[PDB]
């Protein structure tokens, strides 16, 4: 995240953290996600596309930290990766760019209510909120696009969301941007998601609830001018969810 | 004890 500040995770429990193992010793950081319901976390297929081994795949849940420990975390395996069947990748944006994993924890079971660990709500068919709307997104992607490295503490930001129109202009995106998609964007060009918060969640209130109402999914660069972020639209794809949650 | 989605505190 460019901008934002640090956080903890009690401020954003429903975020797991999905890590890789190479077992030549180490485990490194694939992208973000969220818990939908005890046994299940959204995030994004592209994050997966590449290696959909889930044996591979470990999830952790109440994680502050990217590469040291947090009290109370939990660990999972993935039983189950779910990846968008019709998922297309282009010259900037992913489509149908949702996934779903079923996590199990070596004693058998799934995630369990804590302070650091809770589930975020799901909007209602094609419920959003308007733009304007104030939504914050978590992770742990670059806070720069020249690093090279992730930072070791969560952070958060608030982005606002814009209309198709505005996304959809020539010298934004263009017709890149579908209505399965959602852009945010700061006012000033100044915090947005970067590489490396893949998956996570864009979380804004609706009608009372704080709902994941996008994922994060990409963007031309990080924090520029006219390059909004773009978000998987989850109000879209409720009835997918569905079949398999 | 039981999820409350969205609820932090
Ligand atoms: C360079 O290779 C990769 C691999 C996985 C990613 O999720 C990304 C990635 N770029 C990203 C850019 C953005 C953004 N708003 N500008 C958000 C998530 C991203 N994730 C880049």
């Amino acid at each position: 995240i460019i901008g934002g500040e640090f956080t903890t995770i009690e401020n954003q429990p429903w975020f797991a953290a999905i890590y890789r193992r190479h077992r030549g010793g180490s485990v490194t950081y694939v992208c973000g996600g969220s818990l939908m319901s005890p046994c299940w976390v959204i995030s994004a297929t592209h994050c997966f596309i590449d290696y959909p081994k889930k044996e591979d795949y470990i999830v952790y849940l109440g994680r502050s930290r990217l590469n040291s420990n947090t009290q109370g975390e939990m660990k999972f395996e993935v039983e189950n990766l779910i990846l968008h069947k019709d998922y297309s990748a282009d010259t900037l944006a992913h489509h149908n760019d949702i996934a779903l994993l079923k996590i199990r924890s070596k004693e058998g079971r799934c995630a369990q209510p804590s302070r650091t660990i809770q589930t975020i709500c799901l909007p209602s068919m094609y419920n959003d909120p308007q733009f304007g709307t104030s939504c914050e997104i978590t992770g742990f992607g670059k806070e720069a696009s020249t690093d090279y490295l992730y930072p070791e503490q969560l952070k958060m930001t608030v982005v606002k969301l814009i209309s198709h129109r505005e996304c959809q202009q020539p010298h934004y995106y263009g017709s890149e941007v579908t209505t399965k998609m959602l852009c945010a964007a700061d006012p000033q060009w100044k915090t947005d998601s970067c590489q490396g918060d893949s998956g996570g969640p864009l979380v804004c209130s609706l009608q009372g609830r704080m709902t994941l109402t996008g994922i994060v999914s990409w963007g031309r660069g990080c924090a520029l001018k006219d390059k909004p972020g773009v978000y998987t639209r989850v109000s879209h794809f409720l009835p997918w969810i569905r079949s398999h949650t | 004890l039981k999820f409350q989605c969205g609820q932090k505190t």
